[PDB]
């Protein structure tokens, strides 16, 4: 009857649409790998999907995905066990190396565009004019890190413009330079900003920008991979 | 085997329990104590169910119900036969999903992420703690918790539900459901959204956020924001299981007439309760 | 610990008329006000809005399927506004008996209204449909929003208008009314013999469901991977990042599978549309071609 037959059909369609969602799903990180980078053996019943080819706006070509997958960066881990599935140690400072929860992706060395080819992140000094509309401006407040000592102090919030959201306090150190730090991992507080992520000591290690009113993705990862890296790397320091 | 991109996040440390004992991974998944915490709650719980299904004399999938203690047991313990095995699977299940939820905390601490995931669990968590102990345990017997069965824990919500009239007059029931309804909007919308931006008519570029929010304007005059959607989301779907959870505690506790009749508090109101006319005079 | 459920701080700059493309700059108001308590959750500019001529189509439209509705929930308090108040929920604009069928020759005060008010509505979201296509074909975008849109279309179709025609009367239909609707459910249910024995409820339940598990599991993560510029989704399809990175290596590790930052939201485009569609076909199959869902269960065919 009627019935039957739609509910057949039904589970054969629901069938094909949680086989095309899987392998839509392994356009990135696939084929998968064993510890030492070769391919692994067994990568499953699903297969690859043809590529798929993204025209970026602004002139910033395509991207093909799945594609050739690589690291483009070094990564200073070892095994600590002879068979799979053990964790991988540091072989140095893992924050200054960028591995585990420090660990930074590779992305274009160029800034993020808004839809009219403008850079979607400036400090709010070189954006008019934006300006702190509710809630403590964090701009002239003292910086402590989670040893509960001043690193620095806010000089500057970078926005978003397009999206109109602060998403990094600029911070000046003692040495007169300046780090970005995300908006995500800082409390503002009446009479401070506190960072638990990192302590004051570590401030300075924060990758730098190299040029003082645009931040690339590049950067924002190795910014962000960082601080988030102090939660584990910084917590014999924080009290 | 590793996404090729997994090498460098599979460093030691996160662990709450047992240092670098557990810390390791069985193919893609992450172990830790809690993971073995997790396997042996619901090996047990699996094998409980089994026994179950042999003192019942069957091993048909659709007929397998494992019912809690009859009311006349109260909060007491009660046979196996009896409701006994339903009382040391629930505590069973308690047991893996408090386990799950401990780890995916570690998985958080060893990839530097925040807990919004473990503590949006809490709720599903809250709602079936909510329906197996803390409204049974506040109406005085395991016997008004639901059966483990396929088709006999839906005859419960009906029989539930009926013995307070039609429960769409539950108020909390009412709003739990308008989250329930309107998550599943903002879950279409948001989806639509991200796919019609990174998939645009055949030849053009990738849109950016700014056509995204640009959308919404033209269509509604307000655009919440690729950030305010996702804070939206969690707290639709928070709220639904919420609300959900509160509609039941009240429910054989304050309240156990028929819930239609509680809206005559509005009714019998004095500054029109004798008015003539309309559907009530 | 900051938990981004809420903004520390709002800044604002000049309101933001939006992409132009191939839109008509002449339809688009100016900006409405900012709400910096929305500021606190999402953007605080409320406006431009795009009113073309289905705009205005729908909006005079549905205003006169709320207006139709309202009338009558005035004629039946007596006019009288503390009977109005008081009986809000209990007023019901019923469809035509039995006994008028499919006709359109039913009397205001016993089904015209109802009719009238439907077609106001049917006019009201059709147009709403089209506009959903037409706002996203002038920035050039795919039509995702049109498509899942019918989904839901689809299930309001069925309950107002396909199912009463196959069935052969307008009384078949949902009355207009917050506690009316609820009974008319209710008892819907009763009639087919309970629809918990429909396969079709079934499964849009949990999709239902699953649409609550999935937008909690999507928010939370990219909430929690906010640090790293997480809901910044479309350049994270561009140009995966650590936050793309992290998201897809949490749920691996949990439940030995996951997702990209784009194929998450085809999951999530899905997992919704589905709630309306499986519906939309277990009421289309109840009274046209299954009496009882009891019985049909007990044959399973
Ligand atoms: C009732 C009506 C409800 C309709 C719901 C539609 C859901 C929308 C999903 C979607 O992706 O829509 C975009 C999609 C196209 O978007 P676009 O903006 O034109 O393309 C922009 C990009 O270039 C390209 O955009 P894109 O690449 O993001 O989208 C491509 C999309 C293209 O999607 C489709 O072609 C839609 C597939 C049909 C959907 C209808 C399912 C009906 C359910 C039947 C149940 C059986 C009951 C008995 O691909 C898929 O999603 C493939 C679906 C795989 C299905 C598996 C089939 C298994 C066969 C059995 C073995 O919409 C449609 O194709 C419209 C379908 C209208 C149907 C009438
Ligand atoms: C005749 C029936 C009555 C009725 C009687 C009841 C009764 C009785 C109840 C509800 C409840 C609900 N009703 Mg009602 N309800 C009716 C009609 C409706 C209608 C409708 C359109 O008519 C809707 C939309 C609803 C909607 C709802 C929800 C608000 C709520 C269920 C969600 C929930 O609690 O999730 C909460 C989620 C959970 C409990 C899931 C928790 C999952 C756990 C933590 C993890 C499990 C892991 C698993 C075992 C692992 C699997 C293995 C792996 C796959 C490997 N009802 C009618 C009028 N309704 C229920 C409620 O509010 O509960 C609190 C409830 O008890
Ligand atoms: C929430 C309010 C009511 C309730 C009211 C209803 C109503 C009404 C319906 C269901 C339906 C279902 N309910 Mg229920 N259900 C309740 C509580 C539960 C609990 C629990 C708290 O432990 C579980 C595990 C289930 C599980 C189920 C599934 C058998 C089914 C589809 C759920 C779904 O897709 O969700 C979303 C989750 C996902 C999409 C993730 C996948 C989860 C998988 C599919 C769960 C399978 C569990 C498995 C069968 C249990 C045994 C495994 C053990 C490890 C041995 N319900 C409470 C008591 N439930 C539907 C049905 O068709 O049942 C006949 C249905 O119509
Ligand atoms: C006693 C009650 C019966 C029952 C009788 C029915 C009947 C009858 C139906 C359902 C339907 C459903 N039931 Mg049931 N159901 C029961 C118990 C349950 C329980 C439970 C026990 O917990 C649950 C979880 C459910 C859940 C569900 C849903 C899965 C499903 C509705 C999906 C939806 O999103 O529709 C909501 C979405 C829509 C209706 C789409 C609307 C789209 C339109 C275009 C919007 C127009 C807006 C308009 C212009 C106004 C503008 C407003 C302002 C601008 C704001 N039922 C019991 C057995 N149930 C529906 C279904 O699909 O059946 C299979 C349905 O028809
Ligand atoms: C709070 C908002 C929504 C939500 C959130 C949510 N659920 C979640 C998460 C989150 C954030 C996870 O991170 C976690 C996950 O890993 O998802 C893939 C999960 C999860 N939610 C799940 C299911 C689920 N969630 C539901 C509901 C919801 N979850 C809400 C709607 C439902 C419903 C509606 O019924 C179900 C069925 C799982 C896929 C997963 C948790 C997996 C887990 O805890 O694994 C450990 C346990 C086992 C491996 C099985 C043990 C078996 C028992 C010991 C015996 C059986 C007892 C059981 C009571 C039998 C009853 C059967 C009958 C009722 C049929
Ligand atoms: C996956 C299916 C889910 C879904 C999807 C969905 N709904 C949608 C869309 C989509 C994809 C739109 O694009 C469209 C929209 O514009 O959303 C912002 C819409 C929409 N769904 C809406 C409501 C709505 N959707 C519902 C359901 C659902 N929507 C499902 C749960 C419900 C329920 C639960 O009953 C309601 C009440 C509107 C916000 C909008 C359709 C607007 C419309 O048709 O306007 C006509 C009426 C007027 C303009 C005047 C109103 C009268 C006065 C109150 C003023
Ligand atoms: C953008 O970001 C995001 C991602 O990535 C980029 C993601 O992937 C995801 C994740 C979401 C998806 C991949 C989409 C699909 C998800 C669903 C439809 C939700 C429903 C989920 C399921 C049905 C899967 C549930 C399965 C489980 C829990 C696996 C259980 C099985 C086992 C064998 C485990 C055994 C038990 C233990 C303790 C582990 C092993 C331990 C020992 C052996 C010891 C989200 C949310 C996301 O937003
Ligand atoms: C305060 O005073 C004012 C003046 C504002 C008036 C007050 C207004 C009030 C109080 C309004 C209240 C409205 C309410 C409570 C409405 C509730 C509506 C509900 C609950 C609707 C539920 C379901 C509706 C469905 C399923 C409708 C489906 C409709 C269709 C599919 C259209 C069918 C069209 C038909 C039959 C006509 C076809 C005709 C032609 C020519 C094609
Ligand atoms: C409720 C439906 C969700 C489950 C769908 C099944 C998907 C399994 C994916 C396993 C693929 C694993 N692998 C080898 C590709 O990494
Ligand atoms: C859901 C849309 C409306 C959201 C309004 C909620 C306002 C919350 C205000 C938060 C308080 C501000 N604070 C102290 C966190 O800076
Ligand atoms: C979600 C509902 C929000 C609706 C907001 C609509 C804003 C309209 C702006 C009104 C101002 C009109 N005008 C011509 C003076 O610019
Ligand atoms: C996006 C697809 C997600 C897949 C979820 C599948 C859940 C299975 C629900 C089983 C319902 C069984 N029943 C009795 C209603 O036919
Ligand atoms: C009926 C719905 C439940 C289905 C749950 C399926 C879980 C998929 C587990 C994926 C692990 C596969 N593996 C080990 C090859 O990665
Ligand atoms: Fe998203």
């Amino acid at each position: 009857d009627l019935a039957s037959l739609a509910i057949y059909s039904f589970w054969i369609f629901l069938a094909g649409l949680i086989y095309y969602l899987q392998t839509e799903n392994m356009r990135e990180g696939y084929p998968l790998e064993n510890e030492d980078g070769t391919p692994a053996a067994n990568q499953g019943p699903f297969p690859l999907p043809k590529p798929k080819t993204f025209i970026l706006p602004h002139g910033r070509g395509t991207l093909t995905v799945p594609g050739p997958e690589s690291e483009d960066r070094p990564i200073a881990l070892a095994r600590t066990a002879v068979s799979e599935g053990f964790p991988h140690a540091p072989t140095g400072d893992p924050m200054k190396d960028g591995v585990g929860p420090a660990s930074w992706v590779a992305r274009r060395d160029l800034p993020e565009l808004d839809g009219h080819g403008h850079n979607k992140i400036k400090p709010m000094k070189a954006a008019a004019g934006f300006h702190v509309s509710a809630g403590k401006n964090p701009i002239g407040l003292p910086v402590r890190g989670c040893d509960l000592e001043i690193a620095g102090k806010v000089v500057d919030i970078w926005v978003d413009i397009p999206e109109q959201m602060a998403r990094f306090l600029e911070v000046e150190l003692k040495d007169g330079s300046t780090r970005l730090l995300p908006m995500q991992m800082v409390k503002v507080q009446s009479n401070r900003v506190h960072v638990n992520a990192l302590s004051s000591d570590l401030f300075a290690g924060i990758p730098t920008i190299k040029s003082p009113t645009e931040v690339t993705l590049l950067e924002e990862d190795k910014i962000c991979g960082y601080v988030a890296g102090g939660l584990m790397y910084a917590a014999p320091k924080r009290k | 085997a590793l996404l090729s991109f997994e090498r460098k996040y599979r460093v030691p440390g996160g662990t709450l329990v047992g240092g670098n004992l557990f810390d390791f991974w069985v193919g893609p998944f992450y172990v830790g104590f809690f993971g073995v915490a997790t396997f042996f709650f619901a090996a047990l719980g699996i094998i409980l169910i089994a026994w179950s299904a042999v003192l019942q004399g069957t091993w048909n999938p659709q007929l397998i119900s494992v019912y809690p203690p009859a009311l006349e047991y109260g909060l007491g313990g009660a046979p196996l036969a009896k409701g006994g095995l339903w009382q040391i699977i629930t505590i069973c299940a308690t047991g893996a999903f408090v386990s799950w939820a401990l780890r995916e905390v570690e998985i958080c601490r060893k990839l530097g992420i925040g807990y919004h995931i473990p503590f949006a669990f809490a709720f599903a968590i809250l709602a079936y703690l909510t329906l197996v102990l803390f409204r049974p345990v506040m109406m005085g017997a395991w016997g008004y918790a639901f059966p483990y069965g396929i088709w006999t824990h839906l005859d419960w919500v009906s029989n539930t539900g009926y013995t307070y009239g039609n429960f769409h007059y539950n108020p909390a029931h009412m709003i739990a459901i308008s989250f329930f309804f309107t998550n599943a909007l903002a879950l279409a919308l948001h989806g639509a959204l991200v796919l019609s931006a990174a998939n645009p008519e055949k030849g053009k570029e990738m849109r950016t956020p700014d056509h995204e929010d640009t959308f919404f304007r033209d269509l509604v005059g307000y655009s919440i924001g690729t950030l305010g959607i996702h804070r939206l989301g969690l707290l639709l779907s928070l709220s639904a299981v919420f609300f959900s959870a509160l509609c039941m505690i009240i429910t054989g506790t304050i309240w156990f007439d028929q819930w239609v009749d509680w809206w005559q508090w509005w009714v019998k109101l004095p500054w029109w309760a004798n008015i003539p006319g309309g559907i009530n005079g | 610990e900051y938990q981004n459920i809420f903004s520390q701080v709002q800044v604002r700059g000049p309101a933001d008329l939006g992409m132009t493309e191939d839109v008509n700059l002449a339809n688009r108001s100016g900006v409405g006000p900012f709400s910096t308590l929305l500021g606190w959750f999402g953007n605080a500019q409320l406006g431009p809005i795009y009113l073309g001529s289905l705009g205005v189509l729908s909006l005079f439209s549905g205003l006169m399927w709320f207006f139709t509705i309202g009338i009558w929930f005035w004629y039946q308090a007596g006019w009288n506004p503390a009977v109005f108040l008081r009986d809000l929920f209990f007023f019901s604009l019923e469809p035509p008996a039995p006994e008028y069928g499919l006709s359109f020759a039913a009397p205001l005060k016993e089904g015209g209204l109802w009719l009238i008010a439907s077609f106001f509505m049917f006019v009201a979201v059709w147009s709403w449909w089209g506009r959903t296509y037409l706002r996203a074909q002038a920035l050039g975008m795919g039509k995702h929003t049109a498509w899942a849109f019918l989904s839901a279309i689809w299930l309001w179709m069925v309950l107002g208008f396909i199912r009463p025609i196959l069935m052969g009367s307008w009384s078949e239909a949902v009355p207009y009314g917050i506690f009316s609707h609820l009974d008319w459910t209710n008892n819907f249910s009763l009639v087919h013999g309970n629809l918990f024995y429909n396969p079709f409820h079934g499964l849009s339940i949990a999709f239902l469901y699953g649409s609550a598990l999935l937008f909690a599991m999507h928010g939370a993560t990219i909430l929690a991977v906010s640090r790293f510029g997480g809901e910044r989704e479309l350049e994270q399809i561009a140009d995966r990042g650590t936050a793309a990175e992290r998201a897809a290596l949490f749920w691996r590790w949990t439940m030995g599978f996951n997702a990209t930052m784009e194929g998450i939201h085809r999951w999530a485009i899905w997992m919704a549309v589905l709630v309306t569609l499986t519906g939309g076909i277990g009421i289309l199959l109840s009274g046209t071609v299954v009496d009882n869902w009891y019985v049909w269960g007990q044959n399973h065919g």
